[PDB]
């Protein structure tokens, strides 16, 4: 077993949109040209501060398979070190990262090697062949345990965040809105309401969370939790919210007026297609 | 006679300190400034750190108390100047706050004076306490 | 297939090459397609500048008359916007970081630079001109990308233009609708000009797992408030900015078809006419989706929240 | 909450008084809102919650 067990996360992590986005054109590529989904392996960078690591970005690094073990192009990622320094340098390594499912016994070995060049590397792990609706990426952190008497590196997992800019949120909004159309449009309310189906899906499941720990402390569990069920019926008494006249108008209002502008653009439709067969009718009798 | 820009710095910062205990500085203004047209040429670092001093006690007497809170808060993260000079001139800049008009730039110097812990050590710590949080 | 796209053929890249289809026409190229990481990249870059102006090189490929961006990346130069041709000065930091991009497997060679205009809007001036023209006059297929990611978060959407220049003589045709932009007093004059001086390209794009992968981590948490209002729409500039445009492409399409009238016999005036009303008509019917999607999201949250129980 | 509701629960005779409490209130961070005077309302935004007696 590399996974420790009972070892808490003793570091933050930050991670941002780009890293993710690093990998995943990492593991397409490699696909598309080795046809299965060939394993992936890059490096971290970024900024730390004490104890809060911020990985901001990613980049790639040259590894080859000898003797059946992954070799990283030390000396490339060198290389590639003052590569990134022309351009950039308050981002410094942080750690590295590749693609697949649970931990393997080649990753400890690309770990070990990359836990010799810094004082103490990251490993991040995505899976691209995921099926739940959670989030495929996880961080481990290096962990010295004494395993039979012999001191085994194992793999702890960090409760890593994720933290982004207002750039990079409005950025990937506007991506979300580009993707809600495309060339081949299938539908596009669909995605709508399945945007907003997994945002009440998110809230359906806190709501049941909540009630589950209510009936429990019904049950048994603590008798009152105190501020926390306090807060939890306060804003169950809050959930009628209670609107004034004022309110309603000014919904009903905006209401009518993006109403009207939808019969503006069908009425526009209409003349289009009115005219279109227009156009067909002149050539199918009329002359001149 | 070219007196060394130091000299010069020293003699106009004397008369407006001279005019700031007097409190007749129409002509002090006249003579910070003539301390501030050669006081980019000079290089005593003290001189320059007493001149700050100085300069920011005529922002605070004229109607520059934001300004001179300004200059006191940057003023106040030294090294070179005296902790209770440090603590004084950081007091300064929190009288100067309290009193400057209430506003958005007011408002940011309470949120950066809301920051020291030698401002916890003043007994007007108190004062912008309530006053940053509202009450 | 989503992922086609993403599949490299180096032969029928150097056949194309070889052909150069674009010295046959001079508005060969019409669309261009932006993967997910480049755009992302490129606005990331600009945003951190925040005033000042930062530049690029592009890795891409063609396909017809797309030109395809798969990815970006940042030049350490001076002079973005005051030197003609100022990523002269990164020449060898291209070379080895497409050297090095090769030993990671990015196979996709230059296609083009961007650079970032902030705050005053998407064209080319007349140093821009000058450098895509020189990036014309060597490597034939390039692209300029020109971002605004200042507008970018004011407008809430997207700005981004992407642009060829014209042959040093060579006068364009008829059509150009120009879409007008916001550029400050002088900045527009010059606009104006150089709008009139070169042709964008019809911005495509193409839905992808990277797309996929950004969408749906985003959404579900920088959207746990799902409800940012529901109307970045309110602002009256952009949609009021097409109302606008539409209303003055109907009225010459009208202007068009009265003189027209007299004229017994011009099957092209008809079917210009008939392009131009119908480019129109869908104009406004996806400004009209645009809007009933928004009031659509609006109406399901607030009654919601408002009133569940 | 309109003035009237206020003056009535409260045993609130002087209208100034009414005032000083529901700033006091404010202050030490037990309500949040905003008061409407020409219509003599009292907008709350935030408040903090109570007790309950297990029913
Ligand atoms: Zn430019």
């Amino acid at each position: 077993s590399v996974m420790a067990c009972g070892v808490t996360g003793s570091v933050s992590v930050a991670l941002h949109p780009l890293v993710i986005l690093n990998i995943s054109d990492h593991w397409i590529r490699m696909r598309s040209q080795e046809g299965r989904p060939v394993q992936v392996i890059g490096a971290l960078i970024g900024k730390q501060e004490g104890r809060n690591i911020e990985v901001m970005n990613s980049f790639e690094l040259l590894s080859h398979t000898v003797e059946e073990k992954i070799i990283i192009d030390k000396e490339y990622y060198y290389t590639k070190e003052e590569q990134f320094k022309q351009v950039f340098k308050e981002l410094e390594f942080l750690g590295w990262y590749t693609t697949g499912g649970p931990p393997d016994p080649s990753d400890i070995h690309v770990h070990k090697q990359v836990c010799e060049i810094i004082e103490s590397p990251l490993f991040l792990k995505l899976n691209p062949m995921t099926k739940h609706t959670d989030l495929p990426v996880s961080v481990f952190e290096s962990v010295i345990d004494i395993i039979n008497g012999e001191a085994t590196m194992l793999f702890a997992e960090l409760t890593y965040t994720l933290a982004t800019e207002e750039a990079e949120r409005i950025g990937v909004d506007h991506v979300a809105r580009m993707t809600a159309t495309g060339s081949g449009e299938n539908s596009t309310v669909a995605e709508h309401l399945i945007a907003q189906h997994s945002a009440i899906k998110m809230l359906h499941s806190r709501v049941k969370l909540i009630l589950e720990y209510v009936k429990a402390s019904e049950a048994g569990e603590v008798p009152f939790n105190h501020e926390i069920l306090r807060e939890a019926y306060a804003l169950c008494h809050c959930l009628p919210v209670l609107s004034t006249d004022k309110f309603k108008t000014d919904f009903y209002d905006q209401c009518n007026d993006v109403g009207l502008m939808a019969y503006l653009g069908t009425i526009t439709k209409t003349c289009n297609t009115m005219n279109q067969f227009v156009n067909k009718f002149n050539v199918l009798y009329d002359r001149q | 006679k070219q007196y060394n820009v130091d000299y010069k710095l020293e003699t106009y910062l004397k008369i407006a300190r001279l005019y700031l205990e007097d409190d007749d500085p129409v002509q002090a203004e006249a003579y910070i400034n003539r301390a501030s047209l050669l006081q980019n040429e000079s290089t005593n670092e003290q001189l320059q750190i007493h001149y700050k001093v100085c300069y920011a006690r005529v922002l605070d007497y004229r109607r520059k108390f934001i300004e001179a809170a300004q200059r006191y808060n940057e003023l106040s993260y030294k090294t070179i100047v005296h902790e209770s000079e440090r603590l004084e001139a950081l007091k300064h800049a929190l009288h100067c706050t309290i009193l400057a008009s209430a506003g958005q730039q007011r408002s940011r110097m309470l949120a950066t004076l809301f920051k020291d812990e030698r401002c916890q050590q003043l007994a007007a710590y108190g004062i912008l306490e309530k006053m940053y949080l509202d009450r | 297939s989503i992922d086609e796209i993403y599949k490299y053929d180096k032969k029928q890249q150097q056949e194309i090459l070889a052909a150069k289809p674009w010295t046959k026409d001079h508005h060969y190229f019409k669309y261009c397609k932006i993967s997910a990481l480049a755009l992302l990249k490129m606005v990331m870059h600009a945003r951190s500048g925040g005033n000042l102006e930062v530049m690029g090189l592009m890795l891409g490929k063609v396909d017809g008359e797309t030109m395809i961006i798969m990815d970006s990346f940042a030049l350490p130069v001076e002079g973005t916007e005051t030197r003609v041709n100022a990523q002269a000065a990164a020449y060898e930091y291209m070379a080895a970081y497409i050297e090095n991009a090769k030993q990671v497997g990015r196979l996709e060679n230059a296609i083009g630079w961007y650079h970032s205009h902030p705050g005053y809007g998407c064209w080319l001036s007349g140093i821009d001109v000058s450098t895509q023209m020189l990036n014309q006059q060597f490597q034939e297929p390039f692209v300029a990308v020109v971002i605004d990611p200042t507008r970018t978060i004011s407008a809430g959407k997207v700005n981004l233009g992407a642009f060829r220049t014209y042959p040093k003589g060579y006068k364009p045709p008829d059509e150009g609708p120009s879409e007008y932009q916001t550029i400050p007093l002088n900045k527009i004059e010059d606009f104006g000009v150089h709008c009139k001086q070169y042709y964008a390209l019809e911005v495509s794009y193409f839905k992808s797992s990277l797309d996929r992968k950004l969408l749906e981590l985003l959404w579900n948490k920088y959207w746990v408030n799902t409800l940012s209002s529901s109307s970045l729409l309110t602002n009256a500039d952009y949609t009021t900015g097409q109302v606008f445009d539409l209303s003055e492409k109907l009225e010459q399409s009208e202007a068009q078809l009265g003189r027209g009238s007299f004229m017994l016999g011009l099957e092209t005036h008809d079917r210009k006419s008939e392009d131009k009303l119908a480019k129109a008509t869908r104009d406004s019917c996806k400004t009209t989706i645009e809007a009933i999607h928004g009031l659509m999201s609006q109406v399901i949250k607030d009654k919601l929240f408002n009133q569940i129980n | 909450i309109p003035y009237s509701v206020l003056l009535k629960d409260l045993e609130m005779r002087n209208l100034r008084e009414l005032e000083d409490l529901i700033i006091e209130a404010v202050y030490t961070d037990i309500i949040q809102g905003k008061l409407d005077q020409r219509n003599q309302l009292l907008e709350v935004d935030f408040c903090i919650g109570r007790d309950i007696r297990k029913k």
